[PDB]
């Protein structure tokens, strides 16, 4: 037995189910069965993603797009509102407009990352069983990958933490989801770099997966000096949550980040016989493109083209881009000194190869971001500024 | 008496027509500062537009911000208040002001007035947020010292309320 | 070398990565929280569950697959969505959508705890929590989304994110587990959100409620809510770590008891009357008296296992506890009077206690029959349920001197001439505006911190306006544009329309005009 | 104790005036320290096996103060001091992969200090970092 | 008002549920709740894999390990039994003994492959967006990868179809599951190769993903002449279902297959700048190691060490190994002629590079299979036999 | 080339791969069934549901998750 | 026809000896060609939406002979000629990704020639490969 009643279930208990059946009307009391039917659909039909996310944020009419009214029930000492317009320089006719093109609410987001989580461990168990690490160039493995890819985890980690004030401060539900998923993907990147190093240590006697050397490199090696300065500024030097997201993803990570992850470690992995690192950078680069789709929508579709404030927002976005592009060019100018430490491979690590890598990165960026906010950029001038740090 | 509808009414419409006449940063800055002193916070001069002032404030902010981007050089948007003052100087001045306050009553008015005067778009957002947080830190600490030390009858007097009713 | 290597199958488990997380942070002068806080003590604590991002996603996705299997496959094939007693299906419009905003504000509060954390492990843990609170927002939405598809009354399940703005019970929900977390000291969230909100109130709000759902035929809510709370043990553990750091630092520990008492009172002020009302009045079959649920979960278990154990370390039993216990016994019956009297402003269909309900109320709360019982029965005789009656009890309250006031701090309604819960009316003028406060704890909050508490109340916004116009303007109607979402009965016939409300001639007064 | 760990222990047996008189008694206007923990397991195939073959066997032989109550959708468990569940022992009972993270899929609520160490989940009355 | 009765559910209908409750005994009628509690567990405790799989095959006592009795109800014209000892030369005390160490019943098998299916499409959408194909060596992409990796799909496809008679003829349930999952993994490999070529075609104008050239190379190019001869024989030349599984997976695929997939296409992708092919070989190599764990259990733990027939079985396994190892050495001797067409890379494509690759394949194979059945093999001799086809 | 490429997001859908599966067979003398049959007519037909291994697994796993949720949970 | 596609059409209406007499009538000892198809959809959230808003709306508009019966755990559908369901139209209705393969998750059974073509599932009375 037990001290408390064993409650009978209304669904199956005969007496309670009969009482319920008698109370339930024999017809529906409305025909409108579409959850939050009044949301304005972005696409040809309202999505479940929109239904579960949109207007969960309880904004009042004095925060553009809000459907509620009145002041907040409790504000900060001094008067700062629970959410407010003072949180960012940008303006819009409706903060709810943003849509992630991937339509991630929480469930598809963790469904997809779970697939990657489980398949990664199966791949590692088989990769170790294969012995394929045997053909990796040992200098790359030990002196470039372990040390400088390790150090890169600190850039991913700082970009992750840049999102903490964004998660508190930003002004709508779909934006908050975009920001938080982006942050988890960044801290995942840092954790995945560390997982690869820990995995190599199990296969290569004497290989040290401690973060001691990567951290010393991140914090004191001139190669990462500019990158660390920019990350520290984006994370802890500002609180405008649109500036954090823009400077973090659309400038710094789209130029320095993409160069380091994709042009350096992923690309050179397939020139030095590294059959392992591409499995890991496949994940960071997939995450970068998913994050980009959502960052693009917030800043290009919504803010740069908002009917009333698009040019106003472009004024700030252009000022931000000038500042953080300068920061990122300096970061890349420092970073390409790393090439002085690698074994020369024609077309990859010589001046022509690095010039073409920077042309892809700055050329892609001009197309993906600069052209869409009206930011003029001379690609060749940015390439040449970075190449000044290349040791011939 | 009888309030008009919540989201569309003659008070908001009339204030929007006033805002539409603002044509310079200087004029909009005096407009928003005077508005925030007259109609926001417990120390406001008037509750005559209580259910509309927050929306109206948003519309003034939008006008001042567009005027800033149309007229000011980029560097002014980052480093200057629209009063023309240096933003970092504004920060230092008000932090020192609140740290010199001698009671929670002095400190609270300094914080409240900083926001009435310098809320964005008057001060750049980044500078404002870190200034507002530094002020709030000081104000919270002094208010949460011996929080229960004054009986309600005493707190009522210190606040200066007119007690209209106390149920037995 | 190129020939010899250990080919044993190995991977990398989550705890092997996690042990390196603490080293991911680095030192620089600007590395500190952005948010105002009183708490500056050392807080280099260890995360009690070693989650990394991949494992976070694996764990949560496994929970989801089972949950959505039960909902979309099993319960749908059983037609379970319409096997709910109408009172309970109406109660879930409110419980789930109100809880939704609590979870939504908990995303932001947890982001503040993430920002103010200094240990990478705790920044990692608060991110997992931030993610969970998004998960819970979408779970609460999914409950109402499912009810919209499968239950006999989708109105109000299908649009609460706008129709909630009409009514006065929503105002207090924006404070209790919302503004009261995110608008304040960020390190303090380990006390208000976590030590109080998650460790005390989520258990009755999210777990104990599933038994009431089940009793009333609802197997949807147990399927989701029980999964929701699985995330909470991580959340509670995150905040406990910080509480320890606070207690161990003498300068920070001198703030903790006042923050705990203010958090406890803020949360219980609304949670105690409103959830007790929803449990007991929004059910046919009752599990146990609310005051016992509260005694079990709040006073004895949370109070003894968390607060009483921490008393060894200088944490004090909240001074407001006695006032709260009186609320646990009567405040939800007080609230019922207001809920039923002001039913047109809500988004749910209500049911007056029937004869066996009334006997249960009187058995478990002696004195109920002669006070609340006689009022509800007089309202029924006057035509409470009948759309042709022209009767709405709020006007009856005023004609007998039973004014309704709104607390400027908690937004909880107060009827001093009928209330048996804790409260007494205080009305102050300050700088040309009148304010009504209702207890010693919120009056102190308002007197010390007026600029935190400027919430407009429904009488201020609706003054002088007729009731049906306010409802129509706020979209409180079904798809025909005329029949109210809200109803004073749960039957399928004789639903009230805007014209039925209009005939009552209810116009909003200024309750403080008399002072 | 086992009698004190019942859901309806003590004042919870009383009804009407008797309940109200104890509820409002002067001595019951402050919290009283409790050495107990409360663990809520949501009902599922895996949890029901764990309840019957771990908690109510090895667990209760170790800790006779354990009380389990049926609350329709969940199991309510209260005990003195601590409750522990070993996911490795659960995995053996279930015959399928079952880490401590998998154990947490249906652990719904905790009143007490909870943590995982190795393959074991523990909820304890101990105040780690404060108690010695 | 439909024409047929709306049946009342016994679980929720009050009066049927009350009738059922009255009829259900108030106590359990036995305490044994473990489904097929009498299966002998391979591990510490009975697994759900074993409970769901074991003794589903209805074998009689005259097929070793069967629990039933009597002849089959219906046999082939002539008398061939539904299942029978005549199906294979190998003998055992119990055909049910085999256990996949991955413990795959159907659910965990499709769960894992579904993860790979969805993540693969996300990766391709991101990779195309990334533009990472731009740094691949065009000669590798067009003359080696497109043509000879494409051609390899026919080897995978042939090994897939070798399992058709195995799925019909083999004598126990856990064996049948192992064989069928191995077969789907092989046809997946072939389909994934085609998927990669179809994907590159979307990215590279003039890149032809038709199978015409691959098919012509598989069927007529000397490079695959020995491989195709071996696959044809394993697939269609024999019917002993243990000989098919052993020759297919433990000899041919473990030497020729592993060389072509892992030492040629995967390894050289990371020497020619190919950031795409490793994503695909990551799957086929993971699948190879999972298959190997089950094949290993069947032939080593169960058959080569069967308490009564172990030496008897090694007599056949040794004879099969001698024959199909010679077939595979010939296949590899043909295959290494492909190195004559690749750009030279010291340590990878020179004679020292190919020799070390063959040392890994033949040396790994000696440990993984030959040593476990007592098959003597001189690794250096087989390496030198293959190097006679290497043109320097 | 090394700088210019179409960066539109594309994958490869199951029917795109399925299109090529008929070409996976090749001709050899021994390529015929092992089992006795009376039926020797031409039988070069098309499969009505264009399934590949990856999509097979995805479809069936989705069915399973719903089924096992209902059983083990609800 | 609509009447002929009822589950209990024709002899299925008869009981007792009336049923036996037709069941054993000489002319009912050989099969009779039927122009109908039968489609079984197992009940789920997605299928119940498809039934109400596609099969019973546009489907029955185009094919008025459609009969849908409630069989507790599944929908039984019988129609003259053919039944079709466009997975893209269903995905529009559901607001979530929904290929033709996703549609098949709850398409349980078919009496007739079934196949997919693009986003559309079809079951038809036609004998493809024989009918011209
Ligand atoms: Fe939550
Ligand atoms: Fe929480």
């Amino acid at each position: 037995p037990q001290s408390s009643q064993v409650t009978k279930r209304g669904l199956t208990d005969p007496e309670r189910a009969a009482i319920i059946a008698a109370a339930v009307p024999d017809h529906a009391l409305d025909t409108q069965r579409k959850y939050h039917y009044f949301i304005q659909p972005r696409w040809k039909r309202l999505s479940e993603y929109e239904q579960l996310s949109c207007y969960a944020q309880p904004n009042p009419d004095w925060i553009a797009g809000g459907l509620d009214w009145g002041d907040w029930t409790q504000k900060f000492h001094g008067g700062r509102p629970s959410w407010g317009n003072e949180s960012t320089e940008l303006r819009t006719t409706d903060w709810y407009r943003h849509r992630d093109p991937a339509r991630r609410w929480h469930h598809p987001y963790v469904k997809d990352k779970s697939e990657e989580a489980r398949y990664t461990q199966r791949f590692l168990a088989a990769y170790s069983s294969e012995g394929s690490i045997r053909t990796i160039d040992p200098y790359w493995r030990d002196e470039i990958l372990n040390k400088y890819f390790g150090a890169l985890l600190y850039s991913e980690y700082g970009l992750f933490n840049a999102h903490s004030s964004v998660g508190r401060d930003c002004l709508s539900d779909t934006i908050r989801q975009t920001a938080v998923f982006a942050a988890l993907d960044k801290v995942d990147n840092a954790q995945m770099i560390q997982m690869e190093r820990l995995f190599i240590a199990k296969l290569v006697p004497g290989f040290d997966a401690s973060t001691d050397v990567p951290k010393k490199i991140w914090t004191t090696d001139p190669i990462y000096s500019g990158a660390r300065a920019t990350v520290q500024e984006i994370w802890q030097g500002v609180q405008d949550w649109n500036e954090i997201l823009w400077a973090g993803h659309a400038v710094y990570d789209a130029t320095f980040g993409q160069f380091a992850r994709r042009e350096f470690f992923q690309r050179l992995a397939t020139v030095y016989g590294d059959t392992l690192t591409p499995f890991f950078t496949a994940q960071s680069q997939t995450y970068f493109q998913t994050t980009r789709g959502a960052i693009d929508d917030l800043f290009v579709y919504c803010l740069a083209n908002d009917s009333e404030f698009g040019a106003h927002n472009r004024t700030f976005l252009n000022a931000w881009t000038e500042h953080y592009l300068a920061s990122s060019v300096a970061a890349l100018k420092d970073f390409v000194g790393l090439y002085a430490k690698v074994e020369k491979v024609a077309g990859a690590t010589d001046r022509a190869g690095v010039s073409e890598a920077l042309q892809r990165v700055f050329g892609d960026w001009k197309i993906d971001y600069a052209d869409k906010i009206g930011f003029r950029v001379d690609v060749d001038q940015k390439v040449d500024a970075v190449l000044a740090g290349y040791k011939n | 008496a009888k309030r008009e509808p919540i989201h569309d009414n003659s008070i908001r419409t009339e204030w929007e027509a006033k805002i539409a006449k603002l044509t310079s940063v200087d004029q909009a800055t005096k407009f928003i500062q005077d508005f925030r002193l007259a109609y926001t916070s417990p120390f406001r001069k008037s509750y005559d537009i209580d259910v509309d002032y927050q929306y109206i404030e948003r519309k003034i902010e939008e006008k001042l911000s567009v005027l800033k981007t149309e007229k000011l050089p980029v560097a002014d948007l980052i480093t200057k208040a629209t009063t023309g003052e240096d933003a970092a100087a504004v920060e230092a001045t008000w932090i020192a002001k609140i740290k010199a306050a001698k009671s929670k009553y002095e400190a609270e008015r300094i914080h409240i007035e900083f926001r009435q005067l310098y809320k964005p778009p008057v001060l750049p957002v980044n500078v404002f947020l870190r200034t507002d947080a530094a002020l709030g830190t000081v104000l919270m600490e002094i208010r949460n010292t011996d929080y229960y030390g004054t009986p309600l009858e005493g707190l009522r007097k210190e606040r200066g309320v007119k007690v209209l009713h106390l149920q037995a | 070398d190129a020939l010899k290597v250990n080919r044993a199958p190995v991977g990398v488990e989550p705890q092997e990565v996690h042990k390196w997380l603490q080293s991911f942070n680095w030192d620089f002068k600007e590395n500190r929280t952005k948010y105002p806080t009183k708490y500056h003590m050392a807080n280099e604590t260890k995360e009690q569950f070693k989650v990394i991002a991949k494992e976070y996603a694996r764990m949560e996705a496994a929970k989801d697959e089972r949950q959505f299997g039960t909902l979309l496959d099993g319960l749908t094939r059983l037609g379970a969505g319409n096997k709910v007693h109408p009172r309970w299906g109406e109660t879930m419009k409110v419980i789930s959508n109100f809880l939704e905003v609590g979870e939504y504000n908990a995303i932001a509060a947890s982001a503040m705890l993430w920002d103010s954390a200094t240990a990478a492990e705790q920044k990692n843990g608060y991110l997992a929590q931030v993610l969970d609170e998004i998960r819970h927002t979408h779970q609460c939405a999914f409950i109402n989304h499912y009810y919209s598809k499968h239950y006999h009354d989708p109105a109000g399940h299908n649009d609460a994110r706008r129709t909630r703005a009409i009514g006065p019970l929503w105002k207090g929900m924006k404070r209790v587990f919302a503004d009261g977390f995110i608008s304040g000291d960020a390190v303090e969230c380990s006390v208000n959100l976590q030590l109080v909100g998650e460790a005390c109130f989520t258990n009755p709000l999210i777990v104990a409620v599933t038994e009431w759902a089940s009793a009333n035929g609802d197997e949807i809510t147990p399927t989701v809510f029980l999964s929701v709370e699985t995330d909470e043990l991580r959340h509670m553990a995150n905040g406990y770590q910080t509480v320890v750091s606070i207690a161990n630092d003498p300068a920070s520990a001198k703030f903790l008891n006042t923050d705990l008492n203010n958090a406890f009172w803020t949360q219980q002020k609304y949670f105690t009357p409103v959830l007790g009302y929803l449990f007991e009045y929004g059910s046919k079959f009752k599990v146990e008296p609310w005051v016992k649920t509260w005694n079990r979960w709040v006073y004895e278990d949370w109070g003894g296992i968390w607060i009483g154990r921490l008393g060894k370390y200088g944490v004090e039993s909240p001074a407001s506890l006695r006032d709260a216990k009186r609320d646990a016994y009567w405040a939800h019956h007080d609230l019922a009077l207001a809920a039923y009297a002001m039913w047109p402003l809500g988004f749910a269909r209500l049911a007056l206690p029937d004869e066996e309900d009334q006997a249960w109320f009187e058995a478990n709360y002696p004195g109920w029959a002669d006070h609340y019982g006689k009022i509800f029965n007089e309202w029924k005789k006057l035509g409470y349920e009948d759309p042709k009656s022209g009767f709405i009890p709020y006007q009856w309250l005023l004609a007998n001197g039973h004014d309704v006031y709104i607390d400027r701090v908690s937004q909880v309604p107060f009827i001093p001439s009928l209330a048996k819960g804790t409260g007494s009316l205080r009305v102050h003028e300050f700088n040309g505006k009148k304010h009504s406060l209702t207890d010693d704890w919120g009056e102190r909050q308002w007197l010390i911190e007026p600029e935190r508490y400027e919430c407009h109340n429904v009488f201020e916004q609706y003054e002088g306006r007729e009731l049906s116009e306010v409802i129509a303007e706020g979209h409180g109607v079904r798809s025909d544009g005329k029949t109210l979402i809200a109803q004073p009965h749960t039957r399928g016939d004789n639903l009230w329309t805007l014209e039925d409300i209009k005939r009552a001639g209810c116009v909003f007064p200024d309750p403080l005009a008399k002072f | 104790s086992s009698a004190a760990n019942a859901y309806n222990a003590g004042i919870m047996q009383k009804t009407g005036k008797a309940f109200a008189d104890e509820f409002f008694a002067e001595e019951n206007q402050v919290v009283h320290e409790s050495n107990a923990v409360v663990l809520v397991l949501m009902k599922s195939d895996e949890i029901d096996a764990i309840i019957e073959d771990i908690v109510l066997k090895g667990g209760k032989a170790k800790n006779p103060s354990i009380v389990v109550e049926d609350k329709a959708g969940f199991w309510w468990i209260k005990a003195d001091g601590a409750i522990e569940i070993d996911a490795a022992e659960a995995g053996e009972l279930l015959g399928k992969p079952f880490s401590v993270y998998d154990l947490l899929i249906n652990v719904s609520s905790t009143v007490g200090r909870a943590y995982t160490l190795g393959t074991k989940f523990t909820i304890t009355s101990e105040l780690m970092g404060l108690d010695r």
